[PDB]
């Protein structure tokens, strides 16, 4: 899925940035190698996300978070919402 | 201040309020009119007799439809479940609305906890809690001489 | 209180608008005879003005 | 669908005379015409749902803490209920472990009561092998009843208690 | 009775000495949080004496949570030390114990009704704000919730002494009101 | 005992599902997710074995293809309007810091153009911007904003391209179409149904033809009993039999192109011991 | 059921939530509010105290101690004394 | 005056028009009227009759109920119309023996059982406990 | 946004950018547009093309909260997809909204 | 242990089924009752003897209570009670609004399945069964096939036999899942079926209060619920103290449940079924008497039958995701459809897909 979400995101950023390419005056095969190089190039644990709500009680915290790509033992993950638990 | 003097002098007459029944008047909420309540007792340097479920039965059942054998009913539920000790540290507004409640489940007019609620300002989770507590003794409760068409022997 | 405060003192308008407010409009109804009582319930006035 | 309400006054006519006697029980049988409450059309399924429903209910009936004269009564119930059924299966009565203690002490006092109408009645039940001996009343998924005041107090007990003050 | 309060937070107050950098020390501290849309404070936490700290741009730290003085002390030592070692001229002065709030359990329901109507003067009893009797005890300042299950927590008290002595004078009325 | 009662009927107060166990039998009460998948799920899934799940289907309700339709039309505008309004953004951005009078005019004017665009993408009509049943729209979008999960990605992808098309003739056949079908599929036989759907001239999918014919099809059951047939039948019942609840759409399936009334009738007029 | 009893008025939860979300405004550094002070002052020649916080949001104090640091204000005749960004 | 005249008053009063930038709107269409009522200290509502009026010196007065239909607009193309239903607004006094009156219909024995005189011919308002006759 | 320009998709479109600048193709203008036009595209795509739950279990080893984003690390870690398991020793989680 | 509600008519604390078992034979031991025999003017005479020595009565009363308390259709019924009042209500609102009046197929059908085996005498009188055996009417729900499912939870119930082994259920179980074939046949439909599933994956495991017994009976079966064990191990999970077994030195004479509460059986991978006990009782001498079938289905739910969607004669031989022609992802074909529409002339397939072998669950299930 995640393959799928990276494809998805390029050719949606290709489609937005072709005008300014063809309006700055650079042709649209510059556009279409900086596609094919990111699409190559695509090939510490660290969670980029953004907090749905933070609730913190006594000793344990409950992370509700809206979105996120998570960088778990060297693979990329995605995620619409997550759960979490923990205990400080 | 004004809602706090209001609440004050309703208490002090001997027909007391509740807070909720003053909020929805007022234009600030609940916790705003109790902390005036209590600055202007600590400044007034005076006090208020403690509100009695009895107090809060007969507008509570004039808002209701319910006749005043059923008032007189609930009042008596009342009165003999806060003697009984069914209800330790309960505010008296939620077990007058249980007693309201089984009064009019038992009598020929009936009403749901939804109605209860509203008119007494008391969530039906609340109406619930108060009511399970008195809820195995219901019969000693009622007056003896009671008449109604729905047993008291059985019950939601 | 405005529709009490007419009818209770006879004053029409606002209280403070009393300069320009009708008197005499509302009275205490005449209870001396039963007669007397029916005159004051159809009674007309005719103001000056 | 109103059976309740035929065995209840099946058991109150019983009741109502006072007496334990198998006479009794019969003749109000032939009166009632209760023999024709499994008559009518009805397919087997539903036929052996009610018979099941019917003998649930007496033997419901059977067991505390219902008086003495009812629980001799629902014993003719299951008896005649069990004896007429229109099921080639006899539908059997679904006796639970807990209650075994209190329906034997029951038959023995039948028995000592000189009562034999009611323990010969139990006694053809067990030897026909109507009784289906399950765990629970019931499967599981997902009036007239006796006081303890009798049992406390009645007039031997204050009989005695006088006469020892 | 035999029954003592139990001490369950204390709140102290220190003077470092020194104006800080709320920003630098939120972004350099272990457990510290701020929010300056939501309070002028810096919010650190700490595991072995379990206590929130509280640190202000003006110097002066409050400390919470801590169960006994020596821990409460243990504690803002340890603030004051965690902001040393951030580059800030933090030291240690004036520190105050200014709140102790204990609980207890009197072991036997209470009638509230009745202590009321007997210390007007004293008791506020409001069951439409607050399920608990509000005692404002007199010789020391402090203050007991005190609830129809027979926990009274006393609150107001700068010593351990005074939280003693308020439960030594209440304990008598509870017993005369024993439900 | 009475007090043993008493608590009996409290707990009865306090007690308390089935649906609480169905497929995560053991499940957490603080997150309600149950333990990992076993490794027998795991090569089960391998294997491409479709889970119960995976192969529920569930009826297209109008709403749903008005839903469709509307999601896909926001879409495709949503895409073609991006890219113009990010130029007239960078456009804009560019006048802000220019530094030029000429220059800032010229950007003036582009900026008109790019708002003339916008303002033709905008009233484009329905027809042309649905598209032609073969272009990427996203699809997965639709299944989360426009449909709250009820629809896969994949259905709703499929369901749009091969059927809800607009240039799919979903209008009721023809008798001169289904005679110029079943001569397509005669001459150049039923067997590639997407050119005999090119080649009928009208606007249809190759499952709308294969429908039609097999629904007008005279081919599809034997029409004649054998008595091989009939043998296998009285087998296949006796060993299906549970009494007198005969279950014939279970014993079709054993059968070659047989359908359930075919055996009904067979086995009640003919192949009845009685 | 005119006055039903009521905890709190729906407006006076969603006012209360809307206060502790958007919450007070910070002090920003001077630097960086003198920026936003002067880049606004090329769009009209004069500015309200009470508008202009809202375009720096920043304190009214401390707003106003910077805004006398370089500004000052100039009696007109026509609706009331104003500020004038320019400092001279 | 009661059926037709304040009910005509409270149509014809233009809605209420409030700017920010939400909008909001108020239109009042409904006018309910209870019997005469007296409010005791306790606050529980009882009908008012017209001899514990004049022994009370209490005023003949029957609550007064609009209903009202409030539309905001927030201009972000949703508009949320809620309704507050007999909306008490004051108090009206009330004509003796007129449609409005308790002892309206009533029958002789029935007004005597009130200590009212059936020869009584009504027509008159009671303030503050004062029979008060409106002067043509 | 500044935050999603970190993981692999945004770090591989840095260096590809910047690559594009030493070879003298684009402009650095051009480049943090793209950059802006991708962090906006990734939002809209996250919070739109995904749909999919996970709960992660730990020890929160510690926390910090600025200028709006959370950054906790977490040690001793168990993420629940939909239907796998992912443990890890140490995770850090950068949250910010 | 005696049997008791836990919960008020819901649910039994647990308790040992041989203990159970051991008491209800006690209690009838030597009673005459457990017989498990067919039904049979001198037998009078030995009744009566009976009677008088079981009732203390004289050989008169005897003869007198058996001649008295004697037994004591037809279509017409006259003189009708409130229950059989209503009875003939109904029997006329039906015969004045039906026309046909007959059993419908579900009735039928649960009928004939309830009582497909009573009374079935073995054929070699070796494998019957002893007087009293404890009869578990246990009962399986059915997997979520269809979404219904979830709101009503139909189920199958079998009368498994007392004092018998473990995994003689659980290989008498019959599931879908056990019949399914994998792979993808998209490029060439004839290839060799693959091994069905109930052969790669021979584990599983019933899970009865707090204790997996794990069907490693055969060397390709390993510990299925390692991995829950494993997984409540973990940090924190309310669940714990799980125990294991073998599942084959058990059997449910030795097992420790309780009645109406739902218990677990997971196979094939993920594939879970509550089990749930609804009453354990003696074998009487009305049902079957057979060891060698008594795991025995006294009901199942007649699921739905998939048709193919191109033609609705016919079920569902196929099943194509990511189809080029198909309307539906998911589309369901027969074989002849199938073959038209996927194949040009030797197999080659035309577009892209992915075509499965599907096994109707209505049909083997
Ligand atoms: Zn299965
Ligand atoms: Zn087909």
């Amino acid at each position: 899925t995640v393959p799928k979400l990276y494809r998805s995101v390029i050719e949606d950023v290709i489609n937005d940035v072709r005008d300014i390419f063809l309006d700055d005056g650079v042709d649209e095969q510059v556009l279409m190698e900086l596609k094919t190089l990111w699409e190559n190039k695509l090939m510490e644990n660290v969670v980029v996300c953004q907090y749905d709500k933070i609730h913190r009680s006594k000793n344990k915290w409950k992370f509700h978070l809206k979105d996120g790509i998570m960088n778990l033992n060297g693979r990329d993950y995605i995620f619409s919402k997550a759960i979490g638990d923990a205990e400080w | 201040i004004a809602s706090a003097c209001l609440y004050i002098a309703c208490r002090q007459e001997g027909v007391p309020r509740t807070f909720k029944e003053i909020c929805a008047v007022s234009r600030i909420s609940k916790k705003e009119i109790g902390r005036c309540f209590k600055l202007i007792l600590k400044a007034l340097e005076t006090s208020v007799d403690l509100i009695t479920t009895g107090d809060f039965m007969s507008r509570f059942c004039s808002n209701l439809c319910l006749p005043k054998q059923v008032q007189m009913a609930a009042t008596h539920i009342a009165r003999k479940a806060v003697e009984l000790d069914l209800v330790p540290g309960r505010s008296p507004i939620s077990v007058a609305a249980a007693a309201i409640y089984m009064a009019s489940q038992a009598s020929a007019e009936k009403r749901t906890q939804k109605e209860i609620g509203d008119i007494a300002g008391v969530a039906d989770v609340t109406i619930r809690q108060s009511y399970r507590l008195i809820y195995p003794r219901a019969p000693d409760l009622f007056p003896t001489d009671f008449k109604f068409d729905t047993p008291v022997d059985k019950l939601p | 209180d405005g529709l009490k405060y007419s009818l209770a003192t006879g004053n029409w308008g606002d209280q403070k608008k009393a300069h320009q407010a009708r008197a005499g409009v509302s009275q205490v109804l005449n209870r001396l005879t039963f007669a007397s009582t029916l005159s004051h319930l159809r009674r007309l006035n005719s103001p000056i003005g | 669908p109103g059976l309740q309400t035929d065995c209840e006054a099946l058991l109150s006519r019983f009741q109502e005379t006072d007496s334990v006697r198998f006479e009794d029980f019969t003749e109000l049988w032939r009166n009632m015409k209760f023999g024709t409450i499994f008559c009518g059309r009805m397919r087997n399924l539903e036929k052996n749902m009610f018979t099941k429903e019917a003998l649930a209910l007496a033997w419901r009936y059977f067991l505390p803490p219902y008086t003495f004269q009812i629980r001799v009564g629902a014993l003719y119930l299951l008896y005649g209920l069990y004896n007429t059924q229109l099921c080639q299966p006899k539908q059997k009565i679904r006796v639970a472990l807990k209650d075994w203690d209190e329906v034997l002490k029951f038959q023995q006092d039948l028995v000592n009561a000189q009562h034999f109408d009611a323990a010969y009645i139990f006694r053809k039940l067990r030897l026909d092998r109507a009784f289906h001996f399950t765990a629970m009343p019931k499967l599981l998924s997902y009036k007239d009843p006796s006081d303890r005041v009798m049992k406390l107090i009645t007039s031997d007990v204050l009989e005695e208690m006088l006469n020892v003050h | 009775s035999g029954i003592v309060p139990q001490l369950q937070n204390i709140v102290s107050t220190v003077n470092l000495g020194c104006k800080l950098d709320l920003k630098t020390i939120a972004l350099r501290a272990r457990n510290a949080e701020y929010n300056p849309k939501r309070f002028a404070a810096v919010i650190m936490r700490i595991r072995e004496p379990r206590t929130t700290a509280l640190i202000f741009s003006s110097g002066k730290m409050v400390c919470t949570g801590a169960k006994s003085e020596e821990q409460s002390r243990l504690a803002a030592r340890k603030y004051a030390r965690v902001v040393q070692k951030l580059g800030f001229p933090a030291k240690f002065l004036d520190f105050k114990i200014q709140n102790m709030v204990g609980s207890c359990d009197v072991k036997f329901p209470i009638r509230l009704e009745g202590l009321v109507l007997t210390h007007q003067q004293f008791s506020s009893y409001e069951p439409e704000l607050f399920p608990g009797l509000i005692y404002r005890m007199i010789k020391p300042r402090i203050v007991l919730l005190i609830f129809v299950s027979g926990k009274v927590v006393l609150t107001g008290a700068k010593v351990r002494a005074e939280i003693y002595e308020a439960f030594e004078n209440i304990y008598p009325i509870l017993k005369g009101f024993r439900k | 005992q009475n007090r043993e009662q008493q608590e009996e009927l409290m707990r009865d107060l306090a007690g308390s599902y089935m649906g609480h166990f169905m497929k995560p039998y053991f499940k957490d009460k603080v997150t309600g997710v149950g333990p990992p998948a076993n490794e027998d799920t795991r090569e089960k899934a391998a294997q491409g074995i479709k889970a119960f799940e995976e192969l529920l289907v569930t009826k297209w309700k109008n709403w749903e293809k008005a839903l469709l339709r509307k999601s896909v039309v926001s879409d495709r505008l949503q895409r073609l309007l991006q890219p113009k309004l990010l130029k007239l953004e960078y456009l804009h951005q560019k006048q802000s810091k220019v530094s030029s009078e000429l220059e800032r005019q010229a950007l003036e004017k582009q900026g008109r153009e790019a708002e003339k665009e916008i303002q033709d993408i905008n009233q484009l009509p329905e027809e042309a911007l649905l598209g032609n049943r073969l272009d990427s729209h996203d699809w997965e979008k639709i299944s989360n904003i426009n449909f709250e999960g009820s629809r896969s990605a994949e259905e709703i992808r499929k369901f749009w391209q091969n059927s809800e098309h607009p240039s799919i003739n979903k209008q009721e056949w023809s008798r001169e179409e289904e005679e110029r079908l079943q001569a397509i599929a005669a001459a150049h036989g039923h067997l590639e149904w997407q050119k005999i759907a090119e080649e009928l001239g009208t606007s249809r999918s190759a499952f709308q033809c294969l429908q039609k014919f097999q629904q007008h099809n005279k081919a599809l059951k034997r029409k004649e009993w054998t008595e091989e047939e009939d043998r296998m039948l009285t087998q296949l019942v006796q060993e299906m039999r549970v009494g007198s609840h005969i279950p014939y759409r279970r014993i079709v399936y054993y059968m070659e192109g047989r359908d359930s009334m075919q055996l009904i009738y067979r086995w009640t007029k003919s192949l009845d011991p009685g | 059921t005119n006055y039903k009893p009521v905890a709190n008025h729906q407006y006076n939860i969603e006012y209360e939530r809307k206060k502790k979300e958007d919450g007070k405004r910070a002090r920003a550094d001077k630097q960086h509010v003198l920026d936003m002070l002067f880049s606004a002052f090329e769009k009209h020649q004069y500015y309200n105290l009470k508008d202009l916080v809202d375009i720096t949001k920043q304190p009214v104090v401390y707003l106003k101690e910077i805004l006398k640091e370089i500004g000052v204000q100039n009696v007109k005749g026509i609706h009331k004394n104003t500020w004038e960004l320019k400092p001279e | 005056f009661i059926q037709m005249s304040v009910q005509r008053i409270v149509e014809d009063a233009p809605p209420i028009d409030l700017q920010a930038p939400p909008r909001y709107l108020l239109k009042f269409e409904q006018i309910y009227l209870s019997k005469p009522t007296h409010w005791e200290r306790d606050g529980a509502p009882s009908p008012m009759m017209p001899n514990e009026a004049r022994l009370r010196n209490l005023t003949y007065s029957a609550p007064l109920y609009v209903d009202i239909t409030k539309t905001v607009i927030k201009e972000g193309e949703e508009q949320l119309q809620t309704q507050h239903q007999k909306t008490f607004i004051g108090k009206i006094p009330i004509m003796l023996r007129s449609t409005y009156c308790l002892l309206n219909g009533l029958t002789d024995r029935d007004l005597c059982e009130l200590n009212e005189c059936p020869l009584d011919p009504g027509g008159y308002f009671i303030i503050n406990g004062s029979e008060k006759v409106l002067i043509a | 946004y500044q935050l999603y320009r970190n993981t692999t998709l945004g770090n591989s479109l840095q260096e590809s950018l910047d690559e594009l600048i030493q070879s003298q193709q684009i402009t650095p203008q051009l480049a943090l547009q793209v950059l802006l036009q991708f962090d906006k595209a990734i939002n809209a795509a996250l919070a739109q093309r995904v749909r999919n739950r996970v709960n992660f279990r730990g020890s929160l080893n510690t926390y910090r909260f600025c200028d709006n984003v959370w950054t906790f690390v977490l040690n001793d870690v168990e993420f629940r997809e939909v239907t796998e398991l992912i443990k890890v020793d140490k995770v850090k989680i950068v949250a910010c909204d | 242990n005696f049997p008791e509600y836990e919960l008020p008519e819901l649910n039994t604390r647990a308790f040992h089924v041989g203990a159970f078992g051991e008491l209800w034979r006690g209690r009838l031991r030597g009673a005459g009752d457990l017989s498990l025999r067919e039904p049979p003017a001198a037998d009078s005479d030995r009744e009566d003897a009976a009677v008088a020595r079981d009732l203390d009565c004289s050989l008169e009363a005897a003869a007198e209570l058996r001649a008295v308390c004697g037994l004591d259709e037809v279509i017409p019924e006259n003189t009708d009670l409130v229950t059989l009042g209503v009875r003939k209500r109904f029997l006329e609102h039906r015969e004045e609004t039906i026309t046909i009046d007959r059993a419908c197929r579900q009735e039928t059908f649960v009928y004939e399945m309830e009582s497909h085996a009573i009374g079935k005498k073995p054929e070699n009188s070796a494998d019957m069964i002893e007087e009293g055996e404890l009869i578990l009417s246990v009962n399986i729900l059915y997997p979520v096939i269809f979404h219904k499912h979830k709101e009503h939870k139909p189920y199958q119930t079998m009368l498994v036999l007392g004092s018998q082994k473990l995994t003689q259920l659980r290989d008498s179980i019959r599931c879908v899942s056990d019949l399914q074939i994998g792979g993808e046949f998209s490029n060439t439909p004839d290839q060799a079926p693959e091994h069905i599933s109930k052969d790669l994956y021979k584990s599983a495991f019933f899970y009865f209060e707090g204790t997996f017994y794990n069907d490693k009976r055969y060397p390709e079966c390993r510990d299925l619920s390692r991995t829950i064990i494993e997984w409540s191990e973990s940090h924190d999970r309310g669940y714990g103290k799980f125990q294991t077994a073998r599942m084959e030195d058990f059997t449910f004479n030795d097992l420790c449940i309780k009645l109406g509460f739902p218990y677990l059986y997971c196979h094939q991978g993920d594939c879970e079924h509550v089990i749930v006990i609804t009453d354990i009782r003696l074998v009487h001498h009305d049902d079957c008497l057979d060891r060698t079938l008594y795991p025995l289905l006294i009901k199942k739910h007649w699921l739905w039958t998939r048709k193919c969607f191109v033609c609705k004669m016919y079920t569902a031989r196929w099943v194509t995701n990511n189809d080029s022609f198909a309307p539906e992802d998911p589309c369901f074909f027969c074989d002849v459809c199938f073959r038209m529409l996927h194949y040009d002339s030797e197999g080659n397939k035309l577009g892209e897909f992915l075509a499965y072998p599907y096994v109707d669950p209505g049909t083997f299930n």
